[PDB]
RNA sequence: AAUAUGAAUUAAUGCGAAGUUGAAAUACAGUUACCGUAGGGGAACCUGCGGUGGGCUUAUAAAUAUCUUAAAUAUUCUUACA
RNA sequence: AAAAAUAAAAUCCAUAAAUAAUUAAAAUAAUGAUAUUAAUUACCAUAUAUUUUUAUAUGGAUAUAUUUUAAUAGUCCUGACUAAUAUUUGUGCCAGCAGUCGCGGUAACACAAAGAGGGCGAGCGUUAAUCAUAAUGGUUUAAAGGAUCCGUAGAAUGAAUUAUAUAUUAUAAUUUAGAGUUAAUAAAAUUAAUUAAAGAAUUAUAAUAGUAAAGAUGAAAUAAAUAAUUAUAAGACUAAUAUAUGUGAAAAUAUUAAUUAAAUAUUAACUGACAUUGAGGGAUUAAAACUAGAGUAGCGAAACGGAUUCGAUACCCGUGUAGUUCUAGUAGUAAACUAUGAAUACAAUUAUUUAUAUAUAUAUAUAUAAAUAAUAAAUGAAAAUGAAAGUAUUCCACCUGAAGAGUACGUUAGCAAUAAUGAAACUCAAAACAAUAGACGG
RNA sequence: UAGGUAGUAGGUUUAUUAAGAGUUAAACCUAGCCAACGAUCCAUAAUCGAUAAUGAAAGUUAGAACGAUCACGUUGACUCUGAAAUAUAGUCAAUAUCUAUAAGAUACAGCAGUGAGGAAUAUUGGACAAUGAUCGAAAGAUUGAUCCAGUUACUUAUUAGGAU
């Protein structure tokens, strides 16, 4: 649960940084 | 024989992959008409009658004595590191023959999938047989002929 | 890489390309048709400059292999009208384009 | 398969969702009488005291229905209305009772999503 | 990835600092007051460069990208004014080079993000009278006037129809001072049409694009075979495109070729009218198998596509 | 006689927690596993007979070597000689 | 950059309704249930001008003006799929939420709420249903090639030329490239069935001298010998060669000989598409098992003992019954495996054998097939396949998540064990393959 | 559900009918007919469209509404009249109810309405003005056909305030 789902939020977060 | 025609279409694809300049096909009226259409449409460089061993240099009359040893020799074309004749497939298959009226042939050439036959693509040749003569589909439409959709060459 | 484009808007004809487990069926479309394809293919078409396209992906829908398959299909599975004409020694006419010509 | 095998029946299996509420007999909901109210333990990794109820539907089928919401006044012989929908963590509980219908009242003091818990709008 | 994003200005503005607890202000509201400038006692925004209409036939369309959000200028000298630390408006430190040489196309583009939308040219009151007098008095055809002034035939026909309405209004003194004031103001806001200016002239070769032709058919013919528009038309089973253009130019009511008589072949009977009868019967010959309301036709009244029409009186009626 | 219903009565099986008796399988799993079949045993399993590899192709030396002008000559050479 | 918020109020201007007048049309010869008609007009009527419409002026009508006048939406949702960033409170694996993955054990974006936000909107949500959403599929290794071959139907497929016809079919004639028949020449000695033989060894018995231990195991112990040399009897098996090479439909098949049957290549002549595949059906089919009668050395389920062990219903040892053998049958199952159905056309190389043919300056050389090995291309989830698992065509069998289950019930067949056929419910969001990097390995 | 069929398959003749035929009844012959491309049997279901839903499409689903067709009017059989009826007729019987107790009448699947069942589907309304239908020479009479309204967000559509 941790490994698989943790990145969903981070990789979308990477996209958050892209707009920043 | 549609089986023989399927064998020839597969044979030409195999020869194109290895890029042999010259190959032979069975000597029959259907095969000769098929090859002649490809030659006139620019898919084949040459079309010569011959034997099992090679094309004839001088005319050799065909008779029952040598019919079993006759072959048709066709020259394949390659330009810019690409085969001109890349694919050759039957439409009307031995176990499912497709006869279309001229109206449905016009729809096939207009982008409409008829009886699961994908429509004619740019630069593709679709051959039709009518009264034992092979012609391009566009020519059959010009002559108002209904016929069997045999094969598509690209 | 440069990809051939028919009228700088679409592909030349239809493409049935197999890239590993991905079966790509791409069809050319009329002007103003838009991109109606897998989302991965949509992004590639946008960057490449393809505006009109229809298609369906069968078997594997792995995003990575769809993208690579699409790029490969646009280069190895297309032939320009000019290349077909020269190879066959024939003239290929776009009927729709001639209809609106002088 | 060959062309003749397709002619003889061979083909792709059809895709259509299957019924998950067979006891309702293709009805949106069915009235029933509570036989016994019970408390059940979720399957792991969940932990809770899930309120359920055994119900005899008007068609004779006896089912186990989950009582949603915080707090319920369901008892034996209470008239309840059962709808489709399973309780994922409770195996064998494939139905829901409708709050605010029959003898089961709406959730007390429910503010949000009231329509799902039979709670009327506060003036 | 997507999140809610408050629509803050893309250009730099003076954000709110420490605020007195009762102001309850927002950064969006303060950015708007900076765009608008001060509001006078009359409720006007004189410092905003868009408050007043242009009077030189050049549209004053918003150019936020080129002026970087600086919308304030002196109301009389039209000289840029920007906010300073003191809270006052004064000359900018550096001139804006992006606002002095603007492309001609951009001047007519009202929306910064859409360069495919341009304003149309207003026709001068003189050209309209000339067109009106040529079609009506001199008896020229709409095709001739269209090819002369570079205007599409429908626009030519509309000008005649509208000038007729302006004559009746001026013949009954229905054009008031306010209407005259408004008309002149709006006339001085748009670029005037110049029949001589080639770029301003409207394209006169446009035809509707059919659907059967929209597909892409290809023919492999002999390398030296000529194939032209007429041959293509035969392949697509359509009239030549030039013929379509010619048939579309004979549609104007004042255009040459306008003809409608092949339909005057339907027997009609007007029933006898007697004194006291409130209506007359009109009978139109029809053919069995075509006339009549069909039996078992699809009822669409309870469907989203229910047919809705309008009668001669303009009343909404179900069809 | 069939169909439906209930039914004394009786068979098979799933899940849930949860201990217990052993340690059968996965490494050479500590007796190679499995297939068919037969017998035996609290339980897994054990034993006989043939079959399969989804285990051993994972495969890797008994070694032994020779004479023609060593240069005033080959080694150098830059479009030259011929 | 944290807003709520142009939102509110307020200001300007409207229309609906009301009120008043007017009033069609459904229907006309007349008749209107609907009906307190729709619509229109804003003091009513009239004249003139006047796309519409507008405008002026008039007759009557009220005190210069002319009826009055508005605007309270719900419902779901904001972790991902999936639009919803402004934060905050309560709860603490409880309460509860949940279409799927999941959330909750004290900083809960998921529970219950506040703020803010996103949908749809006189509807919103929810349940029950329908359509769509992958066969432009697969079966060596993931669900799936039938044990094998023979062959019937096939409303399955299938050569060549010409001429007709009503035309991808039919008919006729003609043809020999597929498929066959016979012979000639050369080659080979295998595979079936049957009959007749041989061989090494083993066990038992007896004799002989010769002794006191022998046999077994990890170590042990259980049951005139052991060893040696002779003689006799019995049953089963088949060392090297040997590669199961080869042969056979598969299962199978390697001591010898014989009889019968079948099997190879090329050439000559002949038939003239007579072919391919094959539902059903038929035949054959290891080991075990069973029926009847013989046989029984060795081996060996079971059983009874000896050991080992904490225990040992085992692994090891002893005694050893069924069985293993033969004859006549039943049965038709195996990891019956290449985990890969059969046929045809075709495609780039090398190496090594084999076969036939050719040549000679006689032992090689040159040809054409087959087999095997390694590959190109191609294919593939990859491992890999490689003349197929490539490019194509034809026919058959089979598969459609896991578990339940090759089970239950019924039926058919069998002496019997059983074999074939072969479900559903319940439950779950799993389950599986190839490959990668580790860890571990008595 | 693997065998089924015995008027069963076919032939000949009469009866019956406007008329063919094992359609029905009688007689006499032949041994056939159907079936693993599914017979027979069992279960389920009114059928369909230029109708509705869905899809790119082939299709799939529905069969309420509009229209077409069939069957039935509490159940079964039979008869009469007739061109045509096993008639919503008549006869007899079955089931239920009723009052007049008779070889009786009734059967709401006509309209409205009631109880029951169910998650769930409405007024015991107005009018023959319109379109039809029946009777009448006509005047006209009748018409729960039909046309209207009522109930119900069940569906669709319009409106449900603009500028500042
Ligand atoms: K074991
Ligand atoms: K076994
Ligand atoms: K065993
Ligand atoms: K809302
Ligand atoms: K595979
Ligand atoms: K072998
Ligand atoms: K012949
Ligand atoms: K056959
Ligand atoms: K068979
Ligand atoms: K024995
Ligand atoms: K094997
Ligand atoms: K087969
Ligand atoms: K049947
Ligand atoms: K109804
Ligand atoms: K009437
Ligand atoms: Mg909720
Ligand atoms: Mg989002
Ligand atoms: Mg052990
Ligand atoms: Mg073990
Ligand atoms: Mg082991
Ligand atoms: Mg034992
Ligand atoms: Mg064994
Ligand atoms: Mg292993
Ligand atoms: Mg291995
Ligand atoms: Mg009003
Ligand atoms: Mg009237
Ligand atoms: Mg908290
Ligand atoms: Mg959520
Ligand atoms: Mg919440
Ligand atoms: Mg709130
Ligand atoms: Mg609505
Ligand atoms: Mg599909
Ligand atoms: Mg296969
Ligand atoms: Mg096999
Ligand atoms: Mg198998
Ligand atoms: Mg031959
Ligand atoms: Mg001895
Ligand atoms: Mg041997
Ligand atoms: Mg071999
Ligand atoms: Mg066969
Ligand atoms: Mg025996
Ligand atoms: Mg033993
Ligand atoms: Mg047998
Ligand atoms: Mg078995
Ligand atoms: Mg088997
Ligand atoms: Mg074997
Ligand atoms: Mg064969
Ligand atoms: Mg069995
Ligand atoms: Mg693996
Ligand atoms: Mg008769
Ligand atoms: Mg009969
Ligand atoms: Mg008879
Ligand atoms: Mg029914
Ligand atoms: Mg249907
Ligand atoms: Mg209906
Ligand atoms: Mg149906
Ligand atoms: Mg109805
Ligand atoms: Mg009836
Ligand atoms: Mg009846
Ligand atoms: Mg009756
Ligand atoms: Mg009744
Ligand atoms: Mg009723
Ligand atoms: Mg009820
Ligand atoms: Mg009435």
């Amino acid at each position: 649960q941790k490994a698989r789902k943790a990145m969903e939020s981070y990789n979308e977060l990477e996209d958050s940084l892209q707009f920043d | 024989s549609l089986v023989k025609l399927a064998n020839t279409c597969a044979h030409l694809q195999n020869c194109s992959k290895v890029r042999v300049a010259l190959t032979s096909i069975p000597y029959t009226k259907l095969q000769l008409q098929f090859a002649y259409n490809l030659y006139q449409q620019g898919f084949l460089s040459s079309l010569q009658k011959g034997s099992t061993m090679g094309p004839d240099k001088d005319f050799v009359e065909v008779t029952p004595d040598n019919i079993s040893t006759r072959r048709l020799w066709v020259g394949l074309k390659y330009r810019d590191n690409k085969p001109v004749l890349s694919s050759c497939k039957l439409i009307s298959k031995p176990n499912s023959r497709i006869h279309l009226p001229m109206e449905d042939m016009k729809k096939l050439c207009s982008g409409v999938t008829i009886r699961n036959i994908k429509p004619l693509q740019p630069g593709e040749l679709i051959l039709v047989r009518a009264h034992n003569n092979i012609m391009d589909i566009n020519e059959a439409i010009s002559k108002k002929l209904d016929g069997e959709v045999l094969c598509r060459v690209k | 890489k440069e990809i051939p484009r028919y009228e700088n808007r679409t592909i030349y004809g239809d493409i049935d390309f197999r890239y590993h487990g991905v079966k790509l069926h791409l069809r050319s479309a009329k002007p103003g048709f838009g991109l109606r394809v897998n989302h991965v293919i949509f992004e590639i078409c946008e960057c490449a400059g393809i505006k009109d396209l229809s298609g369906k992906v069968y078997k594997s829908r792995n995003d990575m292999n769809i993208a690579k398959g699409t790029i490969e299909a646009f280069t190895k599975a297309q032939k320009t009208l000019d290349e077909v004409a020269l190879g066959r020694g024939k003239k290929l006419v776009d009927v729709r384009k001639v209809y609106y010509s002088s | 398969a060959t062309l003749n095998q397709i002619k003889r029946g061979s083909g792709p299996p059809r895709r259509k969702k299957i019924s998950t509420a067979p006891q309702l007999d293709q009805c949106p909901q069915r009235k029933g009488v509570v036989l016994r109210v019970m408390v059940l333990k979720p399957k792991k990794p969940n932990s809770a005291q899930r309120k359920a109820c055994r119900v005899r539907l008007t068609n004779g089928n006896v089912v186990s229905a989950y009582i949603p919401g915080e707090g319920h006044d369901a008892q034996e012989h209470s008239i309840v209305y059962v709808r489709g929908g399973r309780c994922q963590d409770l195996p064998g509980v494939k139905y829901h009772v409708i709050r605010g219908a029959g003898d089961l009242s709406g959730v007390v003091n429910r503010i949000s999503s009231r329509s799902k818990y039979g709670a009327k709008k506060p003036s | 990835f997507s999140r809610r994003r408050i629509a803050y200005p893309f250009y730099p503005f003076k954000k709110l600092g420490r605020q007195h607890p009762k102001k309850h202000d927002t950064n969006l509201k303060t950015a708007m007051r900076q765009f608008l400038g001060p509001k006078n006692y009359k409720g006007e925004y004189v410092m905003n460069k868009y408050f007043t209409v242009p009077t030189n036939h050049v549209p004053n369309y918003i150019k936020p990208d080129l002026e970087r959000g600086q919308s304030l200028e002196h109301p009389v000298t039209k000289k840029p004014l920007q906010l300073r630390y003191d809270g006052t408006l004064g000359p900018p430190p550096v001139e804006n080079k992006r606002l002095q040489n603007i492309f001609k196309d951009r001047l007519l583009q009202p929306f910064p993000s859409n360069p495919h939308c341009k304003t149309n040219y207003v026709l001068s009151p003189q050209l309209k009278q000339s067109i009106f007098e040529e079609i009506t008095v001199e008896g020229l055809s709409a095709q001739q006037v269209s090819q002369k002034y570079g205007l599409k035939i429908p626009r030519v026909e509309a000008i005649v129809k509208l000038v007729s309405v302006e004559n009746s209004w001026n013949r009954r003194n229905r054009v008031s001072s306010d209407l005259k004031t408004m008309d002149e103001t709006l006339y001085r806001m748009f670029p005037v049409f110049d029949s001589d200016a080639s770029f301003k002239r409207e394209n006169l070769s446009e035809i509707p694009v059919p659907q059967k032709t929209l597909a892409s058919r290809f023919l492999t013919i002999a390398e030296s075979e000529p194939f032209g528009p007429v041959d293509a038309a035969h392949v697509l089973e359509l009239e030549p495109a030039v013929e379509t253009l010619r048939n579309l130019s004979t549609v104007g009511e004042h255009s040459s070729g306008h003809q409608q008589s092949t339909n005057k072949n339907t027997k009609v009977i007007y029933g006898e009218l007697v004194e006291g009868e409130r209506s007359q019967y009109k009978f139109t010959n029809a053919k069995v198998g075509k006339v009549g309301y069909r039996y078992g036709s699809g009822n669409r009244d309870n469907k989203k596509d229910r047919r809705i029409g309008f009668n001669k009186l303009g009343q909404m009626v179900y069809i």
